[PDB]
RNA sequence: GCGAUGAUCACCCCUUCUUUUUUGAAGGGGUGGGUACAAAUGGCAGUCUGACAAGU
């Protein structure tokens, strides 16, 4: 949860976390691949890294992200809908405490 | 960590596990076995507490607060141990003081009957009818049900006399009674 | 002095006056008979 | 599946009458509503107040208009 | 009046998860997810059911605008048991808790709120309700809390902002299901105070149409509120 | 909830049984409440106890409101300390007053 | 025969007592309801029975319009009029106490030390 | 195969047909009360006054 809050805060701030650095670097072997990102701020941040990715953040992509979020529990084997909801509940309180300067 | 209070309703068990799980952040496989040793894994709480601890809405409290949760829990833990010791002391003392009465009804019930009378001397002086209503408020002796309760009250009155007016009471008459 | 009272206090005040009138009636009757004798 | 014969669409219509009839008892008679509603407006108008906001709305409308 | 020892008869509403207490007085009511306590001091009604004690909470129309919608005879309320709801403008648990009651344990409620002082109150209530997910963030930027919210069945907004139709659109596009619900509480004064309230409501309806939200019905909230109305629409992505 | 209370209530906060009995029966009201056990009140004597309770209650609300409603409060108590000095000065000049004519 | 402190306490009791009593009551909605329809032919054929899926009697009841599919006392109501009247009676008492307190407030104000020309404009030292 | 070391002793859930005929056939639960403990952000229940005071 401590890591999740740190990763959650980086996403909100539009900054790239080290956990996301490593994950992208794994796919770096693929030359000239386009990266679809939900948020423009994150898209710009990923571009600055010098990764060989054409980063795109367009209104049309919102349909892709929209379908994925609908069928996310089925997309991710091994995690049920209840677990994702119960993970969201715990992470939300942790973020709310940080935002409220608790 | 509010979730644990639901997992382990048994309060005495809850305190012991709280002493081990001081901080929900600390979760190791070896620790899982150690808390698995606490009580049994048949309920499965050993796996649940690890899963809940990783992800929960509990707000971390200060180190000073945690010091009092454990220290206050030690006070509760000690009292339970002493209560068990005092209970065993009661049973032994009931046998020597009131062997006939303790044998007939029991050490705890007989001791409560003595307290309601105010003393063993008071109990032995009462008539059988008064002894029955002496334990008619906590249901100590409890239409056919009423007959036994009255019958047991008369025998309890007799047993209290053998205990009170004997220098070294035996349990021989309480057994046949 | 003027006051504003709740229901229970009114009942309590109503009851005590009823008692006081009955006592005054019982006392006066007791006096009159002994005066007659 | 909408296979209602004539008999089912009559038994149900009685149930509609049965249930609708019962709720009228809770709904209450019309006569008391006449007095009850009068009390409600009295209890409302003061507690909500809002006599002023009618005036403020008129004032704000009056100030803006060009005066000649 | 409807005093502590008073006895009432509880019967169901048209809307699933909503109930009325008969007696002398008819009170709008919801079951308590966290029995034994009231979040904002509302009255509770006790019924013994085989015996376990199920509790109820009174829904005050003067404190919740959604409740004033039910009193007015709202035809359709997408908020129903076993549905996800995104509550925008969740100042505190006064109305979200009652929404949390309707959705029940299976459903969830995403309570979004911005100001910090009411936010801390919202967190304190969310702890008692596992089905409430509080988000202390500005609704004008749904991308910030995109991670925490999944797709939702309905979107209810009480935000009293001039640009609320924009806020509703951004959240609906990102989180609302196709053919999903949209219930908007509109305060005329916050948007435009000089004109009459009827003109303001017509303008808000036009904005929602531009954002692909089909209005279904509208209802003024008198006498519970003045210059207020609730608009219910369905989200037509197609 | 304490910060939103006027200093008058903080003065008589713990004496509600006596307060409302006095108000309804046309009698004098209490003047110390729960603050009677504060150190500064004890230092006062005679009728000065009633006066210091009024002064100390007023400064308590100032210090308390700063504690509750300050976003970036330092954990030093500097507002409380300077408030204490004002009450001590008020006590000194109030005590130095001699009712008996010299 | 009473003082200002006594009257103030009574009114404060009634105000809170009034607030509780009002919250206990229910008040029937009087708001306007409008239905949005797609086409004029749909507008003309609209009727309250079809739109809400009802019988006629439920249409009049805005507060608990049960659907037709879902469908498929003088002493008692005298207490209702008693309930609403008590909240009205707390109201009449509260304003009557308000009138008394203002008169007591005015008298104490007239007793206050001031220029009192009507108050002359004079800053108080 | 008894007993003075003690027997006995609140509420509610005639009709039709027929006859060798005076003959045959058919029609445990809920309330209430008592005792002890625990919880209520349930009730009583309403949070004093408001510009002068002290010295020459």
């Amino acid at each position: 949860a401590a890591n999740a809050l740190e990763e959650a805060n980086s996403i909100i701030e539009g900054k790239v976390s080290s956990q996301l650095e490593k994950l992208l670097e794994e796919i770096k072997k693929d030359k000239k691949s386009t990266l679809i990102v939900s948020e423009t701020k994150l898209a710009n941040a990923i571009n600055k890294l010098g990764l060989n990715f054409n980063v795109v953040s367009d209104a049309v992509t919102l349909d892709i992200y929209r379908a994925i979020k609908e069928y996310l529990p089925e997309l991710l084997p091994g995690m049920s809908d209840n677990d994702l909801s119960k993970m969201s509940l715990g992470l939300a309180h942790s973020i709310g405490r940080h935002k409220l300067k608790f | 960590f509010p979730e644990l209070a639901k997992l382990v309703p048994d309060n005495y068990t809850f305190a012991k596990l709280v002493l081990f799980i001081k901080d929900k952040a600390s979760l190791n496989d070896d620790s899982l076995h150690d808390l698995a040793a606490l009580l049994n894994e048949d309920s499965g709480i050993a796996q649940r507490v690890i899963d809940n601890a990783r992800i929960s809405m509990g707000q971390d409290i200060s180190e000073t607060d945690m010091e009092n949760v454990c220290v206050f829990a030690q006070r509760v833990a000690s009292l339970a141990d002493y209560r068990r010791q005092l209970y065993d002391y009661l049973c032994e003392k009931m046998h020597t003081v009131a062997p006939n009465l303790s044998e007939l009804i029991g050490e705890v019930i007989g001791a409560r009957l003595i307290s309601h009378a105010g003393s063993l001397t008071n109990l032995s002086k009462q008539a059988a009818s008064t002894v029955q209503i002496l334990g008619a408020e906590k249901a100590l002796f409890r239409k056919n049900k009423g007959r036994i309760s009255r019958y047991l009250a008369n025998k309890c009155s007799m047993a209290s006399r053998i205990d009170n007016y004997s220098e070294e009471p035996s349990n021989v008459f309480g057994s046949v009674l | 002095r003027a006051v504003v009272l709740g229901g229970d206090e009114k009942k309590a005040r109503s009851f005590i006056q009823k008692v006081l009138t009955i006592s005054k009636a019982k006392d006066s009757k007791r006096k009159e008979q002994k005066a007659s004798q | 599946e909408g296979t209602l014969t004539d008999h089912e669409r009559k038994y149900l219509n009685k149930l509609i009458k049965r249930n609708s009839q019962n709720l009228r008892s809770w709904d209450l008679e019309e006569e008391v509503r006449d007095e009850l509603e009068d009390i409600q407006q009295s209890i409302l108008k003061d507690t909500v107040s809002t006599a002023n906001t009618d005036r403020s709305k008129r004032r704000r409308f009056k100030r803006k208009q060009f005066k000649e | 009046g409807a005093r502590g020892g008073a006895k009432v008869v509880i019967e169901p509403h048209r809307h699933a998860g909503v109930y009325i207490a008969r007696g002398k007085e008819d009170l709008l009511v919801t079951k308590n997810m966290a029995p034994g306590e009231s979040v904002y001091g509302e009255k509770r009604i006790s019924v013994e059911e085989p015996p376990t004690k199920v509790e109820y909470r009174v829904w005050n129309p003067f404190r919740s605008k959604l409740a004033a919608g039910i009193m007015g005879g709202l035809d359709e309320l997408f908020i129903a048991p076993g549905k996800k709801v995104l509550y925008l403008g969740a100042a505190s648990g006064t109305s979200v808790s009652h929404v949390s009651d309707v959705v029940g344990p299976e459903g969830v409620v995403y309570a979004v709120e911005f100001s910090h002082r009411p936010g801390r109150e919202l967190i304190s209530m969310a702890k008692k309700r596992p089905n409430i997910i509080p988000i202390i963030e500005d609704a004008r930027h749904p991308q910030k809390y995109r991670m925490l919210i999944g797709m939702v069945d309905c979107v209810f907004a009480d935000v009293a902002q001039p640009d609320q139709a924009r806020i509703i659109a951004l959240n609906s596009h990102m989180f609302l299901k196709d053919q999903g619900g949209v219930v908007i509480s509109i305060k005329a004064n916050c948007i435009d105070s000089t004109v009459d309230a009827e003109t303001v409501f017509a303008r808000e309806v036009q904005k929602l149409r531009e954002e692909r939200i089909k209005p279904l019905e509208q209802l003024t909230l008198e006498p519970y509120e003045r210059d207020h109305c609730i608009v219910v629409g369905r989200y037509m992505r197609s | 909830s304490l910060a939103k209370s006027p200093a008058s209530t903080i003065q008589i906060l713990g004496a509600e049984k006596a307060l409302f009995r006095a108000l309804k029966t046309k009698h004098d009201t209490p003047k110390y409440g729960l603050l009677y056990h504060a150190s500064l009140v004890g230092q006062a004597t005679g009728k000065n106890k009633g006066k210091i309770a009024r002064v100390l209650a007023a400064k308590a609300a100032v210090s308390l409101r700063y504690d509750a409603l300050a976003e970036d409060r330092d954990d030093s108590g500097d507002i409380g300390l300077e408030s204490r000095a004002k009450v001590e000065n008020r006590l000194s000049q109030l005590e130095g007053r001699d009712l008996r004519t010299t | 025969t009473q003082d200002s402190n006594y009257v103030r306490t009574l009114r404060q009791i009634e105000l809170k007592k009034l607030e509780k009593g009002a919250k206990q009551l229910m008040f029937k909605s009087s708001g306007n309801h409008t239905i949005f329809v797609d086409s004029r032919e749909k507008m003309n054929e609209f009727t309250p029975e079809k739109f809400f899926n009802t019988t006629s009697e439920m249409v009049n009841r805005s507060e608990n319009r049960l659907t037709k599919d879902q469908l498929a006392k003088e002493s008692l109501d005298k207490k209702k009029l008693k309930k609403f009247k008590q909240v009205k009676q707390h109201l009449q008492r509260e304003t009557q106490l308000k009138q008394v307190q203002q008169r007591m407030d005015a008298q104490r104000e007239l007793l206050k030390k001031g220029s009192k020309k009507k108050w002359k404009k004079q800053r108080k030292r």
